[PDB]
DNA sequence: TGACGTAGGTTGGTGTGGTTGGGGCGTCA
């Protein structure tokens, strides 16, 4: 809960899953 | 999940598998929100119209999984249930209003690279991201089309849809505790969730702080990936106070 | 042809099923 939403294999190691930018881009 | 694709390992570590004990059978998706709590769709447990009225010892929960079927040893963790908690205003007679449920685990789970909890949104966070056209992400082991089931976990990304458009896309008495999402026929993209995906999470990444928050629970639809139909997800935030109350207990 | 014997993976091992698939490959009967 203190460390929620940060995935060990992505946020924590500073990697993008291969469709997350799909999502971010959608914010226009 | 229709018009999705294989999920990358550890890409959804809050994904939980809801699992019937006899016949051993995957039932539904679910989501890890702490070490000792899991969130799923009420109808995964209680649906009189199909005679479903499962209880605690009827089920188990499987966390950290990827393969739909095999026992992923020293990866997945399995938990039994202490308590099931259904929303008291949960409506199975008409429309699945407040299709939401909590399961407390007999023993809290250890987080790992494949097992981690999701955030729940604020007023602030829900206010800004739960807006039409903005995209989220549905994951589940559910069916791949309406008329077969996938070997590994599926992911798809879907745009939220304008409240009016959801209302005009169906007959079911829609409420404020539901939102719809999916593409339109103009847009020439596809995607939807399906039978078996219930309980799993519609999540969104915050561009402010980089975390994943669970905005929806997979609740219902009309067929799967149908033209001019939209998936329906329980509105999580709207029911956050119930959640919060049950956990503090 | 086929089965022994043998080797990681998102993970062990007097392991090759197990509450779970099927590895890749050369020998050999
Ligand atoms: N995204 C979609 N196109 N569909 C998602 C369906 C998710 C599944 N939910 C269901 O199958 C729900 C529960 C009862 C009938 N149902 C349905 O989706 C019905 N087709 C629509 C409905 C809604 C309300 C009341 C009656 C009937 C879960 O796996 C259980
Ligand atoms: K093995």
């Amino acid at each position: 809960e203190a460390d929620c939403g940060l995935r060990p294999l992505f946020e924590k190691k500073s990697l993008e899953d291969k469709t997350e930018r799909e999502l971010l881009e959608s914010y226009i | 999940i229709v018009e999705g694709s294989d999920a990358e390992i550890g890409m959804s570590p809050w994904q939980v598998m809801l699992f019937r004990k006899s016949p051993q059978e995957l039932l539904c998706g679910a989501s890890l929100i702490s070490d000792r709590w899991v969130l799923t769709a009420a109808h995964c447990l209680l649906y009189p119209p199909w005679d479903k009225n499962f209880t605690e010892n009827d089920l188990l929960v499987r966390i950290g999984k990827h393969s739909r079927t095999r026992y992923e040893r020293n990866i997945e963790k399995i938990s039994m249930l202490e308590k099931i908690y259904i929303h008291p205003r949960y409506n199975w007679r008409e429309n699945l209003d407040r299709d939401i449920a909590l399961m407390k685990l007999k023993k809290p789970v250890a987080f790992s690279d494949y097992i981690h909890p999701v955030c729940l949104p604020d007023r602030e966070t829900a206010a800004s991201l739960l807006q039409a056209g903005y995209k989220g992400r549905v994951t589940g082991w559910g069916n791949l089309k309406e008329t077969g089931q996938p070997s590994v976990l599926q992911v798809v990304n879907l745009p939220i849809v304008e409240r009016p458009v959801c209302k005009d896309s169906t007959r079911i008495r829609i409420t404020d505790n539901m939102f719809c999402a999916g593409y339109k026929p103009d847009e020439g993209k596809r995607g939807d969730a399906c039978e078996g995906d219930s309980g799993g999470p519609f999540v969104m990444k915050s561009p402010f702080n980089n975390r994943w928050y669970q905005m929806g629970i997979v609740s219902w639809g009309e067929g799967c990936d149908r033209d001019g139909k939209y998936g329906f997800y329980t509105h999580v935030f709207r029911l956050k106070k119930w959640i919060q109350k049950v956990i503090d207990q």
